[PDB]
């Protein structure tokens, strides 16, 4: 599908939402060294501006 | 030929902070996380946290959450471990470990450093308070000794009869106290038939305090 | 410290040995380290059974339910170190390997009272000297007189003697008001399961 290569950190922006409930995917949930990928079902809005002209 | 070189031994006062170095060589420094595991003297290993040399992101344990700060220098391939506000229990040997090259990653420490010994010692130079250990009445051959009590700093040399009595002499290692002072005990096994006609004196020498003391061990009353 | 390791495991040069590691839950990997005194631990077994290059095939690992075990067949004189089992970030209590003396013996305990000149000051220290025992595995307990006391006790980890045996020394700090109170005391030295006790009484003449 249409995958937008959005280079981000911490927050995943403009990504594909999960259907039904939110999903918690991890290679090893009992492992702290492996990152925890979270996928929302309802998108949250964030407005960023650079007021400097 | 993975080479891990840490810093030398450090000595800090309780409440200060110390930064521990860990130089890596023989592999790609920015491809492997760097862990930190300490071991209290006479105790077991304890994992503190891993640091990713790539981005610098760490993972401090909840026990040290808010005290340790792990940084790295990718130019020189050296990881750092700084512990703030040192307590009495922070005396330990601190290692920096690395994962296996093969077999997935992160939790099978194949490579370790030689270890860095940091210690918290709060004490002033104090002379020992030597006390005799009178024998009881088997012997045939009674046992008597001396108690080198409350002294700092080590080491103290204990001889019997100014060197004339060597057997059987057994000077035990000292024990560390909460006040920083040390305490040990030397004991000599001697025939009880000599009690009353032979002399037994323990020669305690404390060079850091310039205190030379000799205690007489008389057979206790009755 | 969710991983339980026995403090001492027994084995003879030539025969096999087994170190058990009991950890809760069953969904992980177990690793084993060998730490000689003065040196850093050494990865001996990873992922339950696999073994990194190049440690001898005499080391092997196993896991059944909530219990992982490390087996060393054909013990030598160089297999003398501390063994720890690992699970993710947690570690075990450690395991000491005792080889063979052969001389199997119990500790010779000598107990001393606080000196009379120490009682002139407001201090009191008990000297419980433990000599030539083997192997180096001793747990010291103090009763007052029979009620166990664990306050103010300083126990020594066994150190090797000149005759390849071990020695220890436990102390119990007291005050003159506490020293002249009870009628007796004890320094129960438990070694290899057997307890060697020496009587001490403040009834000074
Ligand atoms: C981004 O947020 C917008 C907010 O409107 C969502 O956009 C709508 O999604 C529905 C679902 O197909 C469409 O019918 C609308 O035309 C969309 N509107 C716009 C302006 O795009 C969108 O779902 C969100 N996208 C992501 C990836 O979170």
């Amino acid at each position: 599908h249409g995958i937008k290569p959005v280079v981000s950190t911490q927050l995943l922006l403009n990504g594909s939402l999960a259907e039904e409930e939110v999903m918690i995917r991890s290679e090893d949930i009992r492992d702290n060294a492996k990152n925890i990928l979270v996928q929302f079902n309802t998108p949250v809005q964030i407005n960023c501006t650079r007021p400097n002209n | 030929q993975v080479q891990l070189v840490q810093s030398g031994a450090e000595v800090k006062k309780p409440g200060a902070s110390v930064k521990v170095s860990c130089k890596a060589s023989g592999y790609t420094f920015t491809g492997y996380y760097m862990h930190w595991v300490r071991q209290a003297p006479g105790q077991g290993l304890e994992w503190m946290g891993w640091i990713n040399p790539n981005s610098g992101g760490t993972n401090y344990a909840q026990k040290f959450q808010g005290r340790v700060t792990m940084t790295r220098d990718t130019s020189i391939s050296t990881a750092y471990m700084e512990l703030s506000r040192l307590r009495s229990d922070d005396t330990a040997v601190y290692y920096c470990a690395r994962r296996m090259r093969s077999q997935d990653r992160e939790w099978d420490f194949q490579h370790w450093g030689q270890g860095t010994l940091v210690t918290v010692s709060s004490a002033s130079t104090k002379g020992p308070s030597v006390f005799p250990l009178a024998p009881s009445s088997s012997g045939g051959t009674a046992a008597l000794g001396c108690l080198v009590k409350d002294y700092f700093p080590e080491p103290v040399t204990v001889s019997w009869n100014s060197g004339a009595l060597t057997s059987g002499v057994h000077t035990f290692p000292a024990v560390l106290q909460s006040s920083g002072l040390y305490s040990l005990s030397s004991v000599v096994t001697v025939p009880s038939s000599s009690l009353g006609t032979q002399t037994y004196i323990c020669n305690v020498n404390h060079k850091p305090s310039n205190t030379k003391v000799d205690k007489k061990v008389e057979p206790k009353s009755c | 410290s969710a991983l339980t390791q026995p403090a001492s495991v027994s084995g003879s040069p030539g025969q096999s040995i087994t170190i058990s590691c009991t950890g809760t839950s069953s969904d992980n990997y177990v690793s084993w380290y060998q730490q000689h005194p003065g040196k850093a631990p050494k990865l001996m077994i990873y992922e339950v059974s696999n073994r990194p290059s190049g440690v001898s095939n005499r080391f092997s690992g196993s896991k059944s339910g909530n219990t992982a075990s490390l087996t060393i067949s054909g013990l030598q004189a160089e297999d003398e170190a501390d063994y720890y089992c690992s699970s993710y970030e947690f570690f075990g209590g450690g395991t000491k390997v005792f080889v063979l003396g052969q001389p199997k013996a119990a500790p010779s305990v000598t107990l001393f009272p606080p000196s009379s000149e120490e009682l002139q000051a407001n201090k009191a220290t008990l000297v419980c000297l433990i000599s030539d025992f083997y192997p180096g595995a001793v747990t010291v307990a103090w009763k007052a007189d029979s009620s166990p006391v664990k306050a103010g006790v300083e126990t020594t980890t066994p150190s090797k003697q000149s005759n390849n045996k071990y020695a220890a020394s436990s102390y119990l700090s007291l005050t003159p008001e506490q020293w002249k109170s009870h009628k007796s005391y004890s320094c129960q030295v438990t070694h290899e399961g057997s307890t060697v006790e020496k009587t001490v009484a403040p009834t000074e003449c």
